[PDB]
DNA sequence: TCATGTCAAGGCCGATTATTTTTTCCCCAAAATCGCCGGTTTAAAATTCCCCAGAAGG
């Protein structure tokens, strides 16, 4: 979950030249997430979940 | 050179790959070398900890470390620890929590000890000091920005945000406070903190340490610490309050009984740490609340003003 | 002593608890990249050895 300005400094930094490895180590990230990131579309930072259940759900329909 | 100035690559084989590119006639091992002492170089960049000047910082830092009933009410502890870097001088505090207004006394307690200001102050990340940080766009908060300004010194919290190089030496300091000290004045706060003021003036300001060999107290009073302005920016809690055309609003759970200038506007509550509630209204002050430790209902209030007004 | 407005609910914020996802650290194995040292090759510089002319001494 690499926020926008990670990622894109993650990509520009590696298409630079600059070496991968010491690119995770300048910005605290895993060598293996921020290889994964170099082959990404975009940024990830957005996690999806649906709804869940709660307390009120069977007094609901009466309320 | 260029190249490792401006892209950082310290590559030795891609560079000697990319000059003979552009027909270096040279061997890759020989640039191999050389760019060694490069990223070795590079390497003692990265072994760099500790650089801490003469009056540059006092290393604040935060932490729940213990819970009390006082008074019978159940209250997590909370420390502050400032570490005056090159000098390695730390004032320490726990108090109450880890609000920003106690924040701000501690800082002030601990530029008091020290009597002066560094010039500038590395926190760590926490809810208060910095509300959100942003992909660097670190913004703070308001009044503490004007408080910075006014003492002098400024926020400059990018400690490592890993266990390594932040969390060991945190970590460290804590432990050693805690088994050093290891005080119990009594069921106050108060006089624990009272005790632990006598224990760091005594035995942990006056520690020498085994390397350098002299106590931090020497070194920090070689240490720069401009003088700070002699005024404390105001440590009270702020917050803006309704008076319903009663003539009545409400604070922490205690009802107020205003006159009727005041009813249906918005005071200003003002409420230092000591424990003192003082109304501004409009920039100015209006008559004290009389605030008293035992909580009285507001029918009690009601009764007390027609009383008064009788 | 007259007369004299009062109480409850809703919304919002903060803190705490519970659940899910992501990132990091430690240990082990394999592959790749980088670094250091040694050897070889190429280019440049230094020293010594033979014959012609000039100068000095007996």
């Amino acid at each position: 979950m690499i926020t926008r300005g990670e990622f894109f400094m993650i990509k520009e930094m590696y298409e630079r030249g600059m070496s991968i490895s010491d690119i995770a180590r300048e910005l605290g990230i895993d060598r293996k997430t921020v290889r994964k990131y170099i082959h990404s579309p975009n940024p990830p930072s957005k996690s999806k979940r649906k709804q869940r259940k709660s307390k009120l759900d069977p007094f609901k329909p009466y309320l | 050179q260029k190249r490792m100035l401006e892209d950082g690559v310290f590559n030795s084989e891609k560079l000697f790959f990319e000059i003979r590119q552009q027909g270096y006639t040279g061997g890759k091992t020989i640039l191999k070398d050389y760019m060694k002492p490069f990223r070795e170089t590079a390497k003692k960049k990265y072994t760099v900890r500790y650089e801490t000047l003469p009056g540059e910082q006092m290393q604040v830092d935060w932490k729940e470390v213990g819970e009390v009933v006082i008074e019978g009410k159940k209250v997590k502890l909370s420390l502050f620890v400032a570490t005056l870097g090159y000098s390695r001088m730390k004032y320490a505090v726990f108090t109450t929590s880890q609000d920003q207004e106690h924040l701000m006394e501690c800082l002030i307690q601990s530029f008091k000890y020290f009597g002066g200001v560094p010039k500038k102050v590395l926190f760590d990340n926490m809810k208060t000091v910095t509300d959100g940080r942003e992909q660097g766009v670190v913004k703070w908060n308001q009044r503490f920005s004007e408080f910075a300004s006014y003492y002098g010194f400024i926020p400059k919290v990018c400690r490592p945000y890993r266990a390594q190089t932040k969390g060991k030496v945190e970590r460290a300091i804590q432990y050693i406070m805690d088994h050093f000290y290891v005080g119990t004045a009594f069921e106050s706060i108060e006089e624990l903190n009272f005790l632990l003021h006598r224990w760091l003036d005594q035995v942990a300001n006056r520690k020498p340490n085994a390397t350098t060999g002299i106590s931090p107290q020497e070194r920090w009073a070689e240490e720069s610490l401009k003088p700070l302005p002699l005024k404390d920016y105001d440590t009270s809690y702020l917050s803006y309050r309704k008076v319903h055309w009663d003539g009545s609003f409400s604070y922490k759970g205690e009802q107020w009984l205003l006159s009727a200038e005041y009813a249906g506007k918005e005071i200003l509550v003002k409420e230092r740490l000591n424990g003192d509630i003082r109304l501004y209204f409009r920039g100015e002050e209006i008559s004290h609340v009389d605030q008293q430790k035992k909580v009285i209902s507001f029918a009690e209030k009601i009764k007390k003003k027609q009383t008064e007004m009788a």
